[PDB]
Order: C-alpha cells, then sequence, then structure tokens
C-alpha cells in the first residue's frame, strides 16, 4: 500500500496566503482533511473506507500539536515560502526558437515547417505564423500546450503546411513573458 | 495577482523507498527530502541556498511517523480486504533541445502514471547499457500521483537508436520507449 500526508499552500505573486489544505490518503483514496470551519480533521471518503477515514480523523484530532499547527496553517505557509516565493513567482526564462523543414503529416501540402521553441519558463507561450508579413491560419490555437523537461524549462512546436514559391518568406512569431519583445524566425524555400 | 501552488507531499509505502517527501511550485519540483541524510535536496543548484532552512523539522517528523504508522499498523488489516491501487508507468523519451547531429544534446525520459512510486530506469544505446546523467527524480503531483524524470547526455549521430527502460520496481511491469533521430535541423 501507499499512504499520503499531503499539505498544500495557495499563495499569490506577493506571498499572501490564500488557502491551505492538509489531507491524509491511503491506497490512493482521499480519506480525511483539515476543516478550518470546524478546527479538526473531517472525513472526505464515505465509501468502503469511511470507517478508516473516521478512525484517522479521530487519532489526529487528539493531537494538540497538530491542531495548533493547522490552526496556523496560513501563517506557516507564508513563513515557510517567504525566503524563496518572490524569486519563483518572478522567475522567467526566454525561449530559444528555430525554424526548419520537417516530414509532412496529416496534410496534402508538399512542405511542412516546424517552429521549435524551447528552454522557456513559465509554460505559457504563443506562436503565430506570418506569410510575407501577414498572419495565416487564423483559426489555429495560438496558445500552445508545452512539454515540461523536468528542469524548470519547457518546449513546444508549431507546424505550418505549405506549397513553396521562392519569393515567399514565412515567419514564426513567438511571444513569451520571458522576452520583452516578440521573437521572429524567418524561413524561405531557398535557404 | 494570480495564485500559485506550493505542494508538500509526504508519502510512504510497503517497499523502497519506504518514505519520501516531495515539494513543488506549480508543476515543477523544488525539493525532495533525503531521510537517510536528514535534509532537503534542491532539484536545481539555484535552489541550494533555500534547501538549508530547517524550521519545519518537527512537522516533517510528525507527518513521516504518522504516514509510516498507517502502512505498518493499518494496511496489514486492509490487506486482502480492498484492491491495491496500481498504475502502469507510461514512459516517453525526447531530446531536451532540437535535434542537430554532432551537437551535444540530452535525452529526457519522462515517466507518468507511476503508482506505487517504485521504479528503476535504465538507458540503452543499440541494446547496449549506458549510465545516465545524474539521478532519477521522483516527484508527487496533484491527484495522489507520481512522475519521474531521467536524463542522458549524448551527441546524436545518424545511426543512433536509444531506449529508456522503465521497471515498475520489483518486476511488476516493464515499459520501453524508443528514440530515433528524425527531422534533424540543418547544420551550418
Ligand atoms: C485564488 O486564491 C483564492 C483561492 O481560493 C481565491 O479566493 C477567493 O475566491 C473567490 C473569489 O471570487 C471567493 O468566493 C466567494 O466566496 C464567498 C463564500 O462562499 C461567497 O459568499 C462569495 O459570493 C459571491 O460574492 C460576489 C461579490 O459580491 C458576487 O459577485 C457573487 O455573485 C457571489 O455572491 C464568493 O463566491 C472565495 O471565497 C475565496 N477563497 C477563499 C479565500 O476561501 C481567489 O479568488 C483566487 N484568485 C485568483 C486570481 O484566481
Ligand atoms: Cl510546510
Ligand atoms: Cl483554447
Amino acid at each position: 500500500f501507499v499512504a499520503h500526508v499531503e499539505s498544500t499552500c495557495l499563495l499569490d505573486d506577493a506571498g499572501t496566503p490564500k488557502d491551505f489544505t492538509y489531507c491524509i490518503s491511503f491506497n490512493k483514496d482521499l480519506l480525511t482533511c483539515w476543516d478550518p470551519e470546524e478546527n479538526k480533521m473531517a472525513p472526505c471518503e464515505f465509501g468502503v473506507l469511511n470507517s478508516l477515514a473516521n478512525v484517522l480523523s479521530q487519532h489526529l484530532n487528539q493531537k494538540d500539536t497538530l491542531m495548533q499547527r493547522l490552526r496556523n496553517g496560513l501563517q506557516n505557509c507564508a513563513t515557510h515560502t517567504q525566503p524563496f516565493w518572490g524569486s519563483l513567482t518572478n522567475r522567467t526564462r526566454p525561449p530559444s526558437v528555430q525554424v526548419a523543414k520537417t516530414t509532412p503529416f496529416n496534410t496534402r501540402e508538399p512542405v511542412m515547417l516546424a517552429c521549435y521553441v524551447w528552454g522557456f519558463y513559465p509554460a505559457e507561450v504563443t506562436i503565430t505564423w506570418r506569410k510575407n508579413g501577414k498572419l495565416v491560419m487564423p483559426h489555429s490555437s495560438a496558445h500552445k500546450t508545452a512539454q515540461p523537461n523536468g528542469d524548470w524549462t519547457y518546449q513546444t512546436l508549431s507546424h505550418l503546411a505549405l506549397t513553396p514559391s521562392y519569393g515567399d518568406t514565412y515567419t514564426c512569431v513567438v511571444e513569451h513573458i520571458g522576452a520583452p519583445e516578440p521573437i521572429l524566425r524567418d524561413w524561405t524555400p531557398g535557404l | 495577482l494570480q495564485n500559485h501552488t506550493f505542494l508538500h507531499t509526504v508519502y510512504c509505502q510497503d517497499g523502497s523507498p519506504s518514505v519520501g517527501l516531495s515539494e513543488a511550485y506549480d508543476e515543477d519540483q523544488l525539493f525532495f527530502f533525503d531521510f537517510s541524510q536528514n535534509t532537503r535536496v534542491p532539484r536545481l543548484p539555484e535552489f541550494a541556498d533555500w534547501a538549508q532552512e530547517q524550521g519545519d523539522a518537527p512537522a516533517i517528523l510528525f507527518d513521516k511517523e504518522f504516514c509510516e504508522w498507517m502502512i505498518q499498523q493499518i494496511g496489514p488489516k486492509l490487506d486482502g480486504k480492498i484492491p491495491v491501487s496500481r498504475g502502469f508507468p507510461i514512459a516517453e523519451v525526447f531530446t531536451l533541445k532540437p535535434l542537430e547531429f554532432g551537437k551535444p544534446n540530452t535525452l529526457v525520459c519522462f515517466v507518468s502514471n507511476l503508482f506505487p512510486p517504485m521504479l528503476t530506469v535504465n538507458w540503452q544505446h543499440h541494446s547496449v547499457p549506458v549510465e545516465g546523467f545524474g539521478p532519477t527524480f521522483v516527484s508527487a503531483v496533484d491527484g495522489l500521483s507520481f512522475q519521474a524524470f531521467s536524463y542522458l547526455n549524448f551527441t546524436p549521430e545518424p545511426s543512433d537508436i536509444f531506449s529508456c527502460i522503465v521497471t515498475h520496481e520489483i518486476d511488476r511491469y516493464t515499459a520501453i520507449a524508443y528514440w530515433v533521430p528524425r527531422n534533424a535541423l540543418p547544420s551550418d
């Protein structure tokens, strides 16, 4: 079996504690959590593990140190995250971007471009395409979903299927809070 | 002013590691606790200075012991009574940066849906074992779940073929994800 004793803190960019939870789980079943408007642990599971949920709530509620600790959950959250919180909510890393050809898929077009965006943080990033300076594929999803690398950087890519014409220039426009100005990468059939 | 989540997960289990503690800021891991070393370990060097503060040792101790208490005291009693929750690990492998032959890169092996949190990851190059860069980072995520990241530094070549082998520890299941060089970016 696996068991959990999980605490969560919700704070804003400034470090102001907005919420706080403390929940116990067993066998991936959420059983009992702290109830501020009751000052004690209260069952969350009413299925087969209901009695266990009440037993765990009981044992924990008889722990004065824990009760006093949870009563101050909000303050504990602010105090504990205080030394680093500001550095995190302000943390950003600009994206690197490169355009190049890729094997076409799910399309009839002969050519397919891939705009690679990586090394950025946070994960929110927008990518749009421009043909000879004008927007294209307006009905696409500019707000992209990104793959986490696990080291506080992310990556994603946008595609553009097309037929080349030697005079056309395609530009990948990347916007990310980690970069003051949009990032542009050009591509032409003769490159 | 948007909200952000600080996740502090103390977990324990029948198996190795018997107990763990993972902390994350939104989707990313900040620290993991080494109980054999009595200390927080930073996910990144830049978090090293923050991994020193130990103002919450008693809370960690309290949560740790209560967690181990449920696995030890309760559990043997539920053994047979309820079905053990288990999830097959899903592994995916990809390069940290866009592929460019002859240029240093790093292969990432991301494991999700891991439950219970017991695993071993092995890297291979053409069916040949090869040691990875640094440790495998296991972290807790919202929803009572776990994930892991492993890395391998290498210089890609046209004939390369790599694989990440994930063993849901103690032979529960084995997953394999393959990586092949494709759509390499043109070199200068
Ligand atoms: C992230 O941080 C906080 C995490 O919870 C969150 O805090 C508040 O979120 C809601 C703000 O929209 C609060 O909802 C209120 O809850 C009250 C208690 O039930 C309600 O009485 C209240 O009713 C509404 O009042 C409005 C104003 O008159 C009215 O327009 C509505 O029609 C309705 O009558 C409202 O629902 C919530 O309680 C707060 N959470 C806490 C502290 O417990 C932040 O909102 C969130 N911030 C961001 C940027 O996402
Ligand atoms: Cl805490
Ligand atoms: Cl949307």
